[PDB]
Protein backbone atom coordinates (compact mmCIF):
# COMPACT_ATOMS: atom_id res chain seq x y z
CA UNK A 1 0.00 0.00 0.00
CA UNK A 2 1.15 3.50 -0.86
CA UNK A 3 0.30 4.90 2.59
CA UNK A 4 3.25 2.90 3.91
CA UNK A 5 6.41 4.99 4.20
CA UNK A 6 9.60 4.21 2.31
CA UNK A 7 11.58 1.08 3.16
CA UNK A 8 15.35 0.68 3.37
CA UNK A 9 15.22 -2.32 1.11
CA UNK A 10 18.98 -2.59 0.72
CA UNK A 11 19.56 -2.96 4.46
CA UNK A 12 16.51 -5.18 4.96
CA UNK A 13 17.51 -7.54 2.15
CA UNK A 14 21.07 -7.67 3.48
CA UNK A 15 19.67 -8.57 6.91
CA UNK A 16 17.47 -11.27 5.38
CA UNK A 17 20.20 -12.86 3.25
CA UNK A 18 22.55 -12.68 6.23
CA UNK A 19 20.06 -14.33 8.61
CA UNK A 20 18.77 -17.21 6.45
CA UNK A 21 20.53 -20.55 6.31
CA UNK A 22 20.68 -23.36 3.75
CA UNK A 23 21.84 -26.37 5.78
CA UNK A 24 22.77 -25.90 9.44
CA UNK A 25 23.26 -28.65 11.97
CA UNK A 26 21.94 -26.97 15.11
CA UNK A 27 24.80 -25.41 17.06
CA UNK A 28 27.76 -26.24 14.80
CA UNK A 29 29.74 -24.16 12.31
CA UNK A 30 33.26 -23.79 10.93
CA UNK A 31 34.51 -27.30 10.30
CA UNK A 32 38.18 -27.00 9.43
CA UNK A 33 41.14 -29.23 8.55
CA UNK A 34 44.48 -29.02 10.35
CA UNK A 35 47.72 -31.04 10.04
CA UNK A 36 51.46 -36.58 12.15
CA UNK A 37 49.85 -37.97 8.97
CA UNK A 38 46.62 -38.29 10.98
CA UNK A 39 43.93 -36.49 8.95
CA UNK A 40 41.46 -34.89 11.33
CA UNK A 41 38.59 -32.41 11.31
CA UNK A 42 38.44 -29.68 13.95
CA UNK A 43 34.95 -28.23 14.24
CA UNK A 44 33.60 -25.29 16.19
CA UNK B 1 40.05 -39.31 0.47
CA UNK B 2 40.82 -35.60 0.70
CA UNK B 3 38.03 -35.03 -1.81
CA UNK B 4 35.62 -36.82 0.50
CA UNK B 5 37.25 -35.03 3.44
CA UNK B 6 36.39 -31.62 2.00
CA UNK B 7 32.99 -32.89 0.83
CA UNK B 8 32.05 -33.99 4.34
CA UNK B 9 33.56 -30.74 5.63
CA UNK B 10 31.26 -28.59 3.49
CA UNK B 11 28.46 -31.04 4.34
CA UNK B 12 28.47 -30.71 8.12
CA UNK B 13 29.44 -27.04 7.78
CA UNK B 14 26.70 -24.40 7.83
CA UNK B 15 26.52 -21.61 5.27
CA UNK B 16 24.34 -18.51 5.05
CA UNK B 17 22.55 -17.37 1.89
CA UNK B 18 24.52 -14.14 2.21
CA UNK B 19 27.63 -16.18 1.49
CA UNK B 20 26.58 -16.97 -2.10
CA UNK B 21 24.80 -13.76 -3.09
CA UNK B 22 26.53 -10.96 -4.95
CA UNK B 23 25.42 -7.32 -4.81
CA UNK B 24 21.64 -7.05 -4.49
CA UNK B 25 19.87 -4.28 -6.40
CA UNK B 26 16.31 -3.23 -5.58
CA UNK B 27 14.32 -1.05 -7.97
CA UNK B 28 11.55 1.18 -6.62
CA UNK B 29 8.18 2.30 -7.97
CA UNK B 30 5.34 -2.19 -7.59
CA UNK B 31 8.40 -2.93 -5.45
CA UNK B 32 11.09 -5.19 -6.83
CA UNK B 33 14.17 -6.96 -5.45
CA UNK B 34 16.78 -8.80 -7.49
CA UNK B 35 19.61 -10.83 -5.95
CA UNK B 36 22.73 -11.62 -7.93
CA UNK B 37 24.10 -15.12 -7.38
CA UNK B 38 27.63 -16.16 -8.24
CA UNK B 39 28.40 -18.43 -11.16
CA UNK B 40 27.60 -22.03 -10.32
CA UNK B 41 31.22 -23.02 -10.95
CA UNK B 42 32.94 -20.64 -8.54
CA UNK B 43 29.83 -21.17 -6.40
CA UNK B 44 30.49 -24.93 -6.36
CA UNK B 45 34.23 -24.68 -5.68
CA UNK B 46 33.80 -23.27 -2.16
CA UNK B 47 30.46 -25.12 -1.90
CA UNK B 48 28.52 -28.08 -3.17
CA UNK B 49 25.03 -27.12 -2.27
CA UNK B 50 23.12 -27.59 -5.51
CA UNK B 51 21.06 -25.12 -7.52
CA UNK B 52 17.75 -26.80 -6.67
CA UNK B 53 18.58 -26.61 -2.96
CA UNK B 54 19.08 -22.85 -3.33
CA UNK B 55 15.83 -22.60 -5.30
CA UNK B 56 13.73 -24.35 -2.67
CA UNK B 57 15.22 -22.87 0.49
CA UNK B 58 15.55 -19.42 -1.09
CA UNK B 59 11.88 -19.31 -2.05
CA UNK B 60 10.42 -20.69 1.17
CA UNK B 61 12.66 -19.48 3.97
CA UNK B 62 13.92 -16.33 2.24
CA UNK B 63 10.38 -15.09 1.65
CA UNK B 64 9.54 -16.01 5.24
CA UNK B 65 12.49 -14.03 6.64
CA UNK B 66 12.06 -11.05 4.31
CA UNK B 67 8.35 -10.67 5.06
CA UNK B 68 9.01 -11.14 8.78
CA UNK B 69 11.57 -8.35 8.97
CA UNK B 70 9.45 -6.04 6.81
CA UNK B 71 6.55 -6.60 9.19
CA UNK B 72 8.89 -5.89 12.09
CA UNK B 73 9.91 -2.50 10.70
CA UNK B 74 6.36 -1.64 9.63
CA UNK B 75 5.06 -2.35 13.13
CA UNK B 76 7.90 -0.25 14.52
CA UNK B 77 6.81 2.59 12.21
CA UNK B 78 3.12 2.21 13.08
CA UNK B 79 3.63 4.09 16.35
CA UNK C 1 14.19 11.87 -8.21
CA UNK C 2 12.16 13.70 -5.57
CA UNK C 3 9.09 15.87 -6.06
CA UNK C 4 9.39 19.27 -4.36
CA UNK C 5 6.99 22.17 -4.52
CA UNK C 6 7.91 25.31 -6.45
CA UNK C 7 6.19 28.02 -4.41
CA UNK C 8 6.94 26.71 -0.92
CA UNK C 9 9.47 24.05 0.00
CA UNK C 10 6.98 21.61 1.48
CA UNK C 11 7.64 18.17 0.01
CA UNK C 12 4.43 17.15 -1.75
CA UNK C 13 2.44 14.13 -0.62
CA UNK C 14 2.76 11.05 -2.81
CA UNK C 15 0.54 11.51 -5.87
CA UNK C 16 -0.32 7.79 -5.68
CA UNK C 17 -3.16 8.72 -3.30
CA UNK C 18 -4.64 11.66 -5.20
CA UNK C 19 -3.74 15.03 -6.75
CA UNK C 20 -0.53 16.89 -5.88
CA UNK C 21 -1.07 19.75 -3.42
CA UNK C 22 1.18 21.23 -0.75
CA UNK C 23 -0.44 21.69 2.64
CA UNK C 24 0.90 25.25 3.11
CA UNK C 25 1.09 26.93 -0.31
CA UNK C 26 -1.97 24.98 -1.57
CA UNK C 27 -0.44 25.09 -5.03
CA UNK C 28 -1.73 23.07 -7.97
CA UNK C 29 0.24 20.94 -10.44
CA UNK C 30 -0.68 18.12 -12.87
CA UNK C 31 0.29 14.90 -11.13
CA UNK C 32 0.66 12.84 -14.32
CA UNK C 33 3.74 14.75 -15.53
CA UNK C 34 6.11 13.01 -13.09
CA UNK C 35 4.24 9.72 -12.66
CA UNK C 36 6.06 6.37 -12.61
CA UNK C 37 9.10 7.57 -10.68
CA UNK C 38 11.80 4.91 -10.99
CA UNK C 39 14.45 4.74 -8.26
CA UNK C 40 17.16 2.12 -8.78
CA UNK C 41 18.33 1.41 -5.23
CA UNK C 42 21.59 -0.53 -5.01
CA UNK C 43 23.41 -2.25 -2.15
CA UNK C 44 26.69 -0.66 -1.16
CA UNK C 45 29.80 -2.63 -2.02
CA UNK C 46 31.70 -4.43 0.74
CA UNK C 47 28.43 -5.34 2.45
CA UNK C 48 28.16 -9.09 2.33
CA UNK C 49 30.80 -10.86 4.45
CA UNK C 50 31.71 -13.70 2.14
CA UNK C 51 33.81 -16.85 2.16
CA UNK C 52 34.54 -16.46 -1.54
CA UNK C 53 35.33 -12.72 -1.63
CA UNK C 54 38.90 -13.64 -0.67
CA UNK C 55 38.87 -15.56 -3.93
CA UNK C 56 37.67 -12.33 -5.59
CA UNK C 57 39.92 -9.85 -3.75
CA UNK D 1 42.89 35.46 1.56
CA UNK D 2 40.88 32.30 0.91
CA UNK D 3 38.27 34.31 -0.99
CA UNK D 4 41.15 35.87 -2.90
CA UNK D 5 42.69 32.45 -3.57
CA UNK D 6 39.86 30.66 -5.41
CA UNK D 7 37.15 29.57 -2.93
CA UNK D 8 33.69 31.10 -2.46
CA UNK D 9 30.99 30.50 0.18
CA UNK D 10 27.48 30.69 -1.29
CA UNK D 11 24.00 31.57 0.00
CA UNK D 12 22.08 28.89 -1.93
CA UNK D 13 23.88 25.61 -2.50
CA UNK D 14 27.11 26.48 -4.29
CA UNK D 15 28.29 22.90 -4.05
CA UNK D 16 28.80 19.94 -6.35
CA UNK D 17 30.37 16.48 -6.49
CA UNK D 18 34.14 16.80 -6.43
CA UNK D 19 34.25 19.98 -4.36
CA UNK D 20 35.51 19.34 -0.86
CA UNK D 21 35.07 21.57 2.15
CA UNK D 22 37.42 24.04 3.81
CA UNK D 23 36.89 24.65 7.50
CA UNK D 24 38.05 27.57 9.65
CA UNK D 25 38.03 26.27 13.25
CA UNK D 26 34.42 25.23 12.92
CA UNK D 27 33.14 27.66 10.29
CA UNK D 28 32.58 26.78 6.64
CA UNK D 29 34.40 29.38 4.58
CA UNK D 30 34.33 27.93 1.06
CA UNK D 31 34.44 24.89 -1.17
CA UNK D 32 37.17 23.80 -3.54
CA UNK D 33 38.47 20.80 -5.44
CA UNK D 34 41.06 18.76 -3.56
CA UNK D 35 43.77 19.83 -6.00
CA UNK D 36 43.02 23.47 -5.24
CA UNK D 37 42.68 22.56 -1.56
CA UNK D 38 46.22 21.18 -1.61
CA UNK D 39 47.50 24.21 -3.49
CA UNK D 40 45.86 26.51 -0.93
CA UNK D 41 47.29 24.50 1.96
CA UNK D 42 50.82 24.67 0.58
CA UNK D 43 50.69 28.36 -0.30
CA UNK D 44 49.23 29.21 3.11
CA UNK D 45 52.00 27.25 4.82
CA UNK D 46 54.69 29.06 2.86
CA UNK D 47 53.10 32.46 3.47
CA UNK D 48 53.00 31.67 7.19
CA UNK E 1 20.66 16.04 31.93
CA UNK E 2 20.65 14.67 28.39
CA UNK E 3 18.27 16.26 25.91
CA UNK E 4 17.19 15.00 22.53
CA UNK E 5 15.49 17.02 19.80
CA UNK E 6 15.35 15.85 16.17
CA UNK E 7 17.88 17.44 13.88
CA UNK E 8 15.34 18.41 11.24
CA UNK E 9 13.50 20.35 13.95
CA UNK E 10 16.41 22.64 14.80
CA UNK E 11 17.52 22.71 11.16
CA UNK E 12 14.21 24.31 10.24
CA UNK E 13 14.09 26.33 13.46
CA UNK E 14 17.49 27.91 12.88
CA UNK E 15 16.90 29.78 9.60
CA UNK E 16 13.71 30.54 7.67
CA UNK E 17 14.18 27.51 5.44
CA UNK E 18 12.14 25.53 2.95
CA UNK E 19 12.63 21.79 2.65
CA UNK E 20 14.14 21.85 -0.84
CA UNK E 21 17.00 23.84 0.67
CA UNK E 22 17.67 21.23 3.36
CA UNK E 23 17.66 18.49 0.74
CA UNK E 24 19.79 20.24 -1.88
CA UNK E 25 22.17 21.29 0.87
CA UNK E 26 22.70 17.87 2.43
CA UNK E 27 22.88 15.97 -0.85
CA UNK E 28 22.92 18.59 -3.55
CA UNK E 29 25.39 16.75 -5.77
CA UNK E 30 25.46 13.91 -8.30
CA UNK E 31 21.73 14.38 -8.56
CA UNK E 32 20.09 11.33 -7.05
CA UNK E 33 22.77 9.37 -5.23
CA UNK E 34 20.86 6.35 -4.02
CA UNK E 35 21.69 5.98 -0.32
CA UNK E 36 21.83 9.65 0.66
CA UNK E 37 18.73 10.46 -1.41
CA UNK E 38 16.50 7.89 0.20
CA UNK E 39 17.78 8.55 3.72
CA UNK E 40 17.17 12.29 3.46
CA UNK E 41 13.70 11.64 2.03
CA UNK E 42 12.85 9.39 4.96
CA UNK E 43 14.16 12.00 7.39
CA UNK E 44 12.18 14.86 5.85
CA UNK E 45 8.96 12.87 5.98
CA UNK E 46 9.56 11.56 9.49
CA UNK E 47 9.83 15.15 10.66
CA UNK E 48 6.84 16.26 8.57
CA UNK E 49 4.98 13.68 10.69
ZN1 LIG F 1 3.93 23.24 -1.85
Amino acid sequence: PINTEKLLMVSLVEKACSETVIHEIPGITRCFSKPDTVPKVITE
Amino acid sequence: SDKRASAFCKEVNKLVLSEVVRQVRVTEKTYAIRLDLYSRDEYQDEYGVLQEEIESTFSNRFLKILNRIIKSYLAKSKQ
Amino acid sequence: SLIFCSECGNLLESTTAQWTTCDQCQSVYPSEQFANLVVETKSSASAFPSALKLKHS
Amino acid sequence: LLLSLGVDPPSVVGHESGWGCVQLDGKIVGWCTYKLAKHVADVLRLMK
Amino acid sequence: NEYLIPSMMILKALLETSDKEIFEGIVGKDLGNTFLTDRVELMLRAYKS
